[PDB]
């Protein structure tokens, strides 16, 4: 027990990333130690499919990729295998044969500010939707009439992007919330992911 | 089609872009309203300034979708509220002209004085100078002379506002593919849907008729039991087979007859229940009285109250270095905040009231998912009787006695049964032909039946026989009675007072058989009863999203509104009054006049 995988900068993290510019973290060649994971907050949302919730430590995979952002609170129940929505559509999109876990906690004390925190920002027109683990990070303007847009907003043409601006003194369905996805693989290689013996 | 996914889109930009806008005016208004300061109040005004800017402009922009392309009924319910624009249809030099008529007749309503006869020299206000004499008195020319006074001096100067104030808002309503401003008030309760649920304005006008042609005998019965009592008090000024003047219904204009229950009282060796004394012995304050409330709303079904509630809410007064608004009020400011605000004492008023908020509270939490511009009540009386029935059904002698503040042996007799009966009826059925004769008169008005040279006449002609009222002295047509009442000089719709008063008792009734209740309605309590919740909550859950007509149905089972629970309310005391009337008459002639 030596080399303990590096979950506590990617939960402890300063600052997380919006949902349309989603961050991926590969973990490879590391024993994982998945026990300190139930340490932190009382966890919201722990789901996970695929995989047992308890015997977790003890199979090895090939990779382990963490992403990272942050929603609203009424979209949690988005981040799920087969759902349709605003996230799920244009944002961040998971396949229907899914073998990981969803990890969803509050964060009203860290990302919300009288008067509004407008950092955060996510996609709400799109032209056709995203294929499973993909990303967006374009800004050109949407078109929605026959007119061509020409590169100016106005009539029938839209900025992409929105922002949320979260305030303490919104409801529950309304306050940040920080989520993390594991998705474990296998593939044709040596296993090098593995709990503690 | 093209045109219905282009309005889709345009609606999605639309409630993105306006939740924090609204938001934040709201938030501004609370902070002013709970905390009264002169720079508090300029960013309020910034604020709300704004939110006006931003509808200002979509309602301009959201007129180039053709409604008719569009077919699916919420795209076209969300965009018609959106299209419907209001005075903005005029220029700018007679919207200039009608906003400063409407202040104009403002202040000259806000700060009026009538002056005493009799060494003239303490003259007295509107609102702490003649409610007390009108309320309290019992002197007939004290009476008269400050009936007289706020006509004569009040009245007499907002006839030349008013005759062009009309000129001006029928050109605004025609503007906007109208006939009249009646009609305007009257598209309210516009309803479009399926087959036998449409609904226009004109059959607004034959609901009323017909309701009121029921309601008339009870109002008679009433109004002849009163006037065989005014007279040991006013011997000589009445006539026993006539009408009653108007200086003499314990109101300044006779909307409610609350205050003459201490001439009228049935039995006056019975006193009335009271829980303050126990209230004060046990041990209460402002929380007790709150979660006593919430205990109500969650015995039935309903959710519980949310974290924020507790502590974003100004439950009693600072009394401190601070200034409020001292003011019953349920806030819903958006994105899941809800708060009361309100000075709460000790006493079974302000227990009442708390039911009464907390109902509007629960209403608002039940539509919060809806789109935005589909997020309020389905017409303009589903709001004000959702909370009533709260406050009914919790001061019953059989809920008190619950909770503990009356003894486990109390048995009710049936002399203050008909004294509670009474004390509703003065001010629940005495209000009804008020409003249904000032809102006909007003409609005929804005119409042209009633040319501007009868406006007087026409005013006390029927007030001698919807009513019964008679006035003590002449009026001719330099006077204008109608504008010296707060609504009609301050653009305030009038109807939703008698609409409103026949939904709660439909309302109460379908939520007494389904608690499974047997004996007498005003004995009714729906605590601890789970189908009655989930009955309402069908209802309250919709919103604007569909007709009232359905709105209705999911609650009572009939499309339309009717009188029969409100008479089966106040049978007892028709029974009672029937008996008690046997030696007088009933009804009024319109020829006796206190002048001649
Ligand atoms: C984050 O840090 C805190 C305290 O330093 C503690 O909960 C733990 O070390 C970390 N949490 C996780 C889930 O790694
Ligand atoms: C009331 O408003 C003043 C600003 O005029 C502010 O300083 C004060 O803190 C407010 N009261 C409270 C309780 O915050
Ligand atoms: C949108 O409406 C405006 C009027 O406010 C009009 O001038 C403009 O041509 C319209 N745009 C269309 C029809 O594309
Ligand atoms: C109409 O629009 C609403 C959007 O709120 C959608 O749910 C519904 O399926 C559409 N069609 C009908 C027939 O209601
Ligand atoms: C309602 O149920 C509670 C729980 O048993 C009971 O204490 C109470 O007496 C019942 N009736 C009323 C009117 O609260
Ligand atoms: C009340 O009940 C008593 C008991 O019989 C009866 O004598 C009396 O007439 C009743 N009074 C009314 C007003 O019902
Ligand atoms: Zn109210």
């Amino acid at each position: 027990i030596t080399n303990l995988c590096p979950f506590d900068e990617v939960f402890n993290a300063t600052r997380f990333a919006s949902v349309y510019a989603w961050n991926r973290k590969r973990i490879s060649n590391c024993v994982a130690d998945y026990s300190v994971l139930y340490n932190f907050a009382p966890f919201f949302a722990f789901k996970c499919y695929g995989v047992s919730p308890t015997k977790l430590n003890d199979l090895c995979f090939t990779n382990v990729y963490a992403d990272s952002f942050v929603i609203r609170g009424n979209e949690v129940s988005q981040i799920a295998p087969g759902q349709t929505g605003n996230i799920a559509d244009y944002n961040y999109k998971l396949p229907d044969d899914f073998t990981g876990c969803v990890i969803a906690w509050n964060s009203n004390k860290l990302d919300s500010k009288v008067g509004g925190n407008y950092n955060y920002l996510y996609r709400l027109f799109r032209k056709s939707n995203l294929k499973p683990f993909e990303r967006d990070i374009s800004t050109e303007i949407y078109q929605a009439g026959n007119k061509p847009c020409n590169g100016v907003a106005g009539f029938n043409c839209y900025f992409p992007l929105r922002s949320y601006g979260f305030r303490p003194t919104y409801g529950v369905g309304h306050q940040p919330y920080r989520v993390v996805v594991l998705s474990f693989e296998l593939l044709h290689a040596p296993a090098t992911v593995c709990g503690p013996k | 089609s093209i045109i219905e996914e282009q309005a889709k889109t345009f609606l999605d930009k639309f409630n993105q872009e306006a939740e924090d806008l609204s938001y934040q005016s709201a938030l501004a208004s609370w902070n002013y309203n709970t905390n009264i300061t002169e720079e508090n109040a300029q960013k309020m005004n910034e604020a709300a300034a704004k939110w006006s800017a931003f509808y200002e402009e979509q309602s301009k922009l959201a007129k180039n979708y053709s409604l008719q392309e569009v077919q699916n009924l919420t795209i076209k319910r969300q965009l018609q509220a959106l299209q419907q624009s209001g005075s903005s249809a005029l220029s700018a030099d007679k919207n200039k002209q009608l906003n400063t008529i409407l202040n104009t007749m403002s202040t000259i309503y806000s700060t009026g004085k009538v002056c005493n006869p009799k060494n003239p020299q303490e003259c007295l206000l509107l609102e702490p100078g003649l409610d007390d004499i009108m309320a309290t008195s019992t002197d007939y020319n004290e009476r008269l002379w400050a009936w007289e006074g706020w006509r004569a001096e009040v009245g007499k100067q907002l006839r030349p506002l008013y005759e062009e104030y009309v000129v001006l808002k029928n050109e605004m309503a025609r503007a906007n593919n109208y006939e009249d401003y009646g009609d305007y008030w009257r598209g309210d309760y516009e309803a479009e849907g399926a087959d036998g649920y449409n609904y226009n304005g004109n059959q607004l006008i034959e609901d009323v008729e017909r309701t009121f042609k029921e309601i008339k005998p009870l109002y008679e019965q009433l109004h002849a039991y009163v006037r065989t009592k005014l007279m040991n008090t006013y011997p000589s000024y009445i006539s026993p087979t006539g009408c009653l003047p108007a200086h003499l219904l314990g109101d300044m204009w006779g909307r409610f007859w609350t205050n003459l229950y201490p001439l009228t009282v049935p039995f006056g060796q019975k006193p009335n229940i009271d829980v303050t004394d126990a209230m004060v012995n046990q041990g209460w304050n402002a929380e007790r009285i709150f979660k006593e409330a919430e205990k109500f709303f969650v015995s039935v079904g309903l959710p519980y109250m949310t974290q924020g509630f507790w502590e974003n809410s100004m439950l009693t007064d600072p009394g401190d270095d601070r200034k409020v608004v001292c003011h019953p009020t349920a806030w819903d400011l958006g994105k899941g905040d809800f708060r009361i605000k309100m000075c709460t004492k000790v006493t079974m008023d302000n227990f009442l009231t708390a039911h009464h908020e907390m109902g509007h509270i629960q209403y608002d939490m039940a539509y919060a998912t809806q789109p935005f511009l589909l997020r309020n009540g389905a017409n303009e009386g589903f709001h004000e009787a959702v909370g009533e029935i709260m406050s009914l059904s919790a001061a019953t002698p059989e809920h008190l006695k619950s909770i503990g503040l009356l003894p486990s042996d109390f048995q009710e007799d049936n002399e203050t049964e008909i004294n509670f009966l009474l004390k509703q009826a003065l001010t629940i059925v005495g209000t009804l032909p008020f409003t249904y004769m000032l809102e006909k008169w007003r409609w005929m008005v804005f119409k042209g039946d009633i040319p501007k040279e009868q406006w007087m006449e026409k005013w006390w002609e029927m007030k001698r026989e919807i009513v019964g009222v008679v006035e003590p002295l002449p009026h001719d047509e330099t006077y204008c009675d109608p504008a010296a009442l707060f609504h009609v000089s301050n653009d305030y719709s009038f109807i939703r007072y008698y609409t409103r008063t026949i939904y709660q008792f439909q309302f109460q009734e379908a939520l007494c058989q389904a608690a499974k209740h047997d004996g007498p309605l005003h004995k009714c309590d729906i605590s601890n009863s789970t189908e009655a919740g989930q009955k309402l909550l069908n209802m309250l859950r919709l919103g604007k999203s569909e007709p009232w007509t359905l709105a209705l149905e999911n609650v009572v089972g009939a499309r339309n509104m009717d009188v029969r629970p409100l008479l089966n309310y106040f049978e007892p005391l028709s029974v009672w009054l029937k008996e008690q009337n046997k030696n007088s008459f009933v009804g009024w002639n319109t020829d006796w006049s206190p002048y001649a």
